[PDB]
């Protein structure tokens, strides 16, 4: 998902730290570390089966 | 459609008519607050 | 990890992305859920019309616009629930109609500046802003009256 | 650009498509107002 800082709102990539991975800002210190696991599903429309014309 | 409950009265105040300011956070939900966040100055103009 | 600083969702309604594991509201169902199933106050926003129904007492005039710094305090008006989920402000004569404003999200703060001398003043945080409310003058009636 | 996303909207499908464009601004070191209207005055033509 599009996640973002509460301190200045800007755009947070997922980067790998000393530690454990984590989301961070380009424009502050701001971070923060994965405990569980985080999904995204999009579900994307499947190709359904095309009959037979005539 | 007539007026059974809630015959609410409305009054005015003017003790701080120009001292009321109406602060808002577009970027910040109101579900975190700047309650726990200890401040140290403000800059203003009259 | 700190409970009170969790990365939040852009849906500024369902911020819980994660755990540890809402409907369109009426201004009538509102104040009654406020003043009969719980007693706390709120603080409410309300955007009223430019002018009020009513003359600057004493303000040097004109037809000019009549606003909230030129009335007194005390009673001004009314506010009354009829069925059907009418709510209305008897402010004189006439009666506004007052609804539901957009539903803000966000963190609103009410804060008052108040500069008690020239040189410092105090900032006294009031409360918090939730809801907000609209009052429109009933142009209808206005017209069917005369 | 949290601001910037409320303003183009809150739908999944529109934080989807939008995305990309959030990538691309971010691959640069545009972040603040001075350094976004030097860049548009760099591309700006001469008059
Ligand atoms: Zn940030």
């Amino acid at each position: 998902m599009l996640l973002f800082c509460p301190g200045c709102g800007n755009g947070l990539i997922v980067e790998e730290g000393q530690r454990c991975h984590r989301f961070a800002c380009n424009t502050c210190p701001y971070v923060h570390n994965i405990t569980r696991k985080v999904t995204n599903r999009k579900y994307p429309k499947l190709k359904e089966v095309d009959d037979v014309l005539g | 459609d007539d007026p059974v409950v809630q015959e609410i009265d409305v009054y005015l105040a003017k003790s701080l008519a120009e001292k009321l300011y109406l602060f808002q956070y577009p970027v910040r939900p109101a579900s975190m607050t700047y309650d726990d966040i200890p401040h140290l100055s403000a800059k203003i103009k009259p | 990890i700190i409970n009170i600083k969790k990365e939040k969702r852009e849906t500024d309604e369902e911020t819980k992305q994660i755990l540890r594991m809402l409907p369109k509201d009426v201004s009538v169902a509102e104040l009654l859920r406020e003043l009969s199933l719980t007693k706390e106050e709120e603080l409410l926003f309300l955007q009223l019309p430019d002018t009020l129904p009513g003359q600057p007492p004493t303000q040097d005039i004109a037809e000019n616009a009549c606003t909230l710094a030129d009335l007194t305090e005390g009673q001004v008006g009314k506010l009354l629930i009829r069925k059907s989920g009418r709510v209305q402000l008897l402010l004189g004569k006439v009666t506004l109609d007052v609804t539901m404003g957009t539903a803000c999200s966000f963190l609103q703060e009410l804060v008052s500046v108040g500069l008690g001398d020239s040189r410092t003043g105090e900032m006294t945080v009031l409360g918090h802003v939730k809801h907000k409310l609209v009052c429109s003058p009933d142009f209808e009636s206005l017209l069917d009256h005369k | 650009d949290q601001e910037i996303v409320q303003m183009i909207g809150t739908e999944e499908h529109v934080m989807a498509a939008f995305g990309p464009s959030l990538e691309e601004c971010q691959k640069a070191q545009i972040f603040t107002q001075m350094q976004a209207l030097k860049y548009i005055g760099n591309k700006v033509r001469r008059q």
